[PDB]
């Protein structure tokens, strides 16, 4: 929509870069990745949490016969599941889907109204409300 | 990888376990399980010597 | 500001003193393992170069 | 040379071997030629 | 003590004992009773496992020495004396094959008839305190427990004993032989003193 030329108060803030993070840390999610792809090399780590257990059953089905590389399938599940944070000058925004386009939505003198395509979760919407 | 076991020892033991589990429930029938166990014994003997 | 000859004036003996102060009331093995590096730097030698 | 504690795959054992190499009366290295 | 423990036990057991004790970075010289404890544990597990093979059914058939034939199948896969990574990979393979339960602590062997793990133990103190220690340590357990004593009396859960009585008599003979050669050496009490120390090892840099 319309571009609004206005002073941008870009406040440096830690903001989540990844937009599909299942709220699991890198070490926390490496064990789910192993249980999905490498079920015999997991070690003593027992996946107590129910969220990890649902993620395992659902993800196992999709990758039944993938023939790219199990290392690439593991890096895939790393990208989808591993959380990531980065200090970034942010004004407005602060969402997962609005920070991946922060080079397009925010400038030094201009604001760009934008609405990503994905169906938005209503928790974020009510927080903003 | 982590451990303390030597290359050949880990490889032969892992293969032995795989043959055992495949024989109990898997593709491997007695012939291939026996061949694998014999070859692994040969590898262990050659390692010790 | 900036510091002139920063590295030249940073004695490893005062890094050993700082490490000994930081590691007070701690297992002696930890104190020794953290002290070893300043000990090696205090006695360090430098190769002159290519020639 | 006989300092094989570093085969434990722990950094502190490699440092114990490095420290125990200095209390040895003779190191043994190898040099290439042609 | 090192001379005796190097002489009596065969080289495979003492080898595995330095292997296991070194795995954690423990020094054989500053901690010497531990090496003998590990050697005894390894030997008793190997003896509990050896001289046992499986038939088409269960109810292990015993032999003096294994016969050369297709019956290569072994009754017990000895998890003890294995690297931690491979130990947990064999455990995971078993759990994924038989759908069994995953223990919280490393078991020592696995049996297919009753289809579950076994955790052998050897203790200086008599049975009914180390047994309850192991039991309240291994909480929510299915792994059978079978602890021995140097005197000659053992115990287990459900009063269950997973093998013949002659093999138990052999184990007991070996342990009594060790005990009454220790009595001659005077080492026995030295071993006795450090049981509490056994629980944990302190770093020494």
């Amino acid at each position: 929509g319309p571009v609004h030329f206005r002073n941008q108060v870009k406040i440096r803030r830690r903001v989540d870069i990844n937009p599909g993070h299942a709220d699991l840390s890198a070490k926390e999610a490496q064990d789910v990745i192993m249980e999905v792809v490498f079920p015999n090399e997991v070690g003593a780590r027992i996946l107590t949490s129910e969220s990890q257990l649902t993620i395992t059953k659902e993800k196992k089905e999709e990758l039944q016969d993938c023939k790219i590389s199990p290392l690439m399938v593991a890096y895939m599940l790393e990208r989808e599941l591993v959380r990531k944070t980065r200090f970034l000058p942010v004004a407005g925004g602060t969402s997962s889907v609005y920070i991946e386009v922060l080079h397009l939505t925010q400038g030094t003198c201009w604001e760009q109204m934008y609405t990503p395509g994905g169906e938005v979760r209503n928790d974020d919407v009510d927080q903003s409300l | 990888p982590v451990g303390i076991s030597s290359m050949v020892e880990a490889m032969v033991s892992r293969a032995r376990i795989d043959a055992r589990i495949d024989f109990e429930s898997g593709r491997i029938k007695k012939e291939e399980f026996a061949e694998i166990m014999k070859i692994c014994s040969t590898i262990e003997e050659l390692r010790r010597q | 500001g900036d510091n002139t000859k920063w590295n030249e004036n940073q004695n490893p003996r005062m890094f050993l003193a700082m490490i000994t102060y930081i590691t007070r009331n701690q297992p002696e093995w930890f104190r020794n393992v953290l002290s070893i590096a300043p000990i090696m730097f205090s006695n360090k030698m430098a190769r002159l170069g290519k020639g | 040379n006989g300092l094989t504690a570093n085969e434990s795959g722990r950094l502190i054992d490699f440092l114990k071997d490095v420290m125990e190499s200095m209390d040895k009366e003779e190191m043994e290295i190898t040099t290439h030629f042609q | 003590m090192e001379d005796f423990v190097r002489q009596c036990f065969n080289p495979m057991i003492v080898e595995l004992a330095e292997k296991a004790m070194k795995e954690y970075g423990e020094d054989l010289k500053i901690e010497t009773n531990k090496f003998a404890a590990i050697c005894t544990h390894l030997e008793v597990c190997f003896m509990y496992s050896d001289f046992h093979f499986i038939n088409e059914r269960g109810e292990s058939i015993i032999v003096e020495s294994g016969d050369p034939n297709a019956l290569l199948k072994h009754r017990f896969e000895i998890i003890e004396g294995r690297d931690r990574t491979m130990a947990w990979t064999v455990v995971n393979s078993i759990c994924n094959t038989t759908g069994a339960e995953k223990p919280k602590f490393l078991p020592d062997l696995y049996d297919y008839k009753e289809n579950r793990f076994i955790e052998i133990g050897v203790t200086r103190r008599e049975v009914h305190i180390y047994y309850l220690e192991k039991a309240n340590k291994i909480k929510s357990e299915k792994t059978h427990i079978h602890i021995f004593s140097f005197t000659g009396e053992e115990m287990a859960t459900k009063a269950d004993y997973t093998l013949d009585e002659e093999s138990r008599a052999r184990i007991k003979t070996r342990l009594f032989t060790i005990r009454q050669e220790m009595a001659s050496r005077g080492l026995w009490d030295s071993f006795r003193q450090s049981e509490r120390g056994e629980e944990t090892i302190e770093e020494r840099f």
